[PDB]
């Protein structure tokens, strides 16, 4: 059923959202002050900047395919309308 | 201790672009959903 | 691509539509008058009544699954709206 | 020659039910599409 | 008697022929109209 | 050292846990809001 497929794309999207969210908040705090910045190294930030950019890329992909999916809902909804309502 | 006051600025800029990136995609998606209600 | 799947369900539907259409018009003409009815037998009509009921059943199935498909467009369109517009 | 004037009526009735059947399904589908534009 | 290869060929050919959704839809719309 | 069967079990268990679309959506909506 499409409800099993939908739930999946939705679920993956929600994980990259949570993923990115945590990371960003994490990195915000580390750069919030020099006091908190001293408990980290310039090689940790370098690590985080990667982890974060990787999520961004995956998240941006999920938003993109969500866009394509909505494009498909419209096309098919439009087609049905021409068949049954015109 | 810490990092350059400008290295901070660079990262903050990068993160902002990432944000603008994702928001643009969300924007587009919203136009799609709104245009569905209009068509 | 969903455009290859869509085109298919749409295409089958169009064939059962044309199928049913031809048959019905065909049977209409045979029962249009006794003059045309004399060129056919009560065993031909019996044949047609079957051919026609078989299409009806298949057509009714296609309309049904089209309904379920539209139900899915709505659910997913509604979900996306809650995620992005609320 | 031909068939009963009422056997004709029976068939004509059957065909009508088939028609009403298909139209009901089309009806439902149309409500779905219309309700989409409303939601 | 009957050439198998040809009917096959005729099948293959029609399958490879393609559907213009626009056209498809217009046929369905007129089909539904011509009946219901 | 590390129990393989358990991590496996933990995997299996979470996968079998199910998503309440309603709930899912609400999390996403708050996630998007908390950022963009």
């Amino acid at each position: 059923a499409p409800a099993d497929y939908f739930r999946v794309l939705v679920q993956q999207f929600e994980v990259q959202l949570q993923q990115y969210r945590q990371q960003i908040e994490e990195l915000e705090n580390h750069l919030a002050t020099q006091a908190n910045n001293s408990h980290i190294t310039p090689q940790d930030l370098s690590m985080a900047m990667q982890k974060i950019y990787q999520t961004f890329v995956a998240l941006a992909a999920q938003l993109q395919s969500i866009h394509e999916n909505v494009k498909v809902l419209k096309e098919q909804y439009l087609s049905y309308r021409k068949m049954f309502l015109g | 201790y810490y990092i350059d006051a400008d290295l901070l600025r660079e990262i903050k800029q990068h993160l902002k672009q990432q944000q603008e990136g994702l928001s643009h995609l969300i924007s587009i998606i919203k136009d799609d959903l709104e245009d569905i209600k209009l068509v």
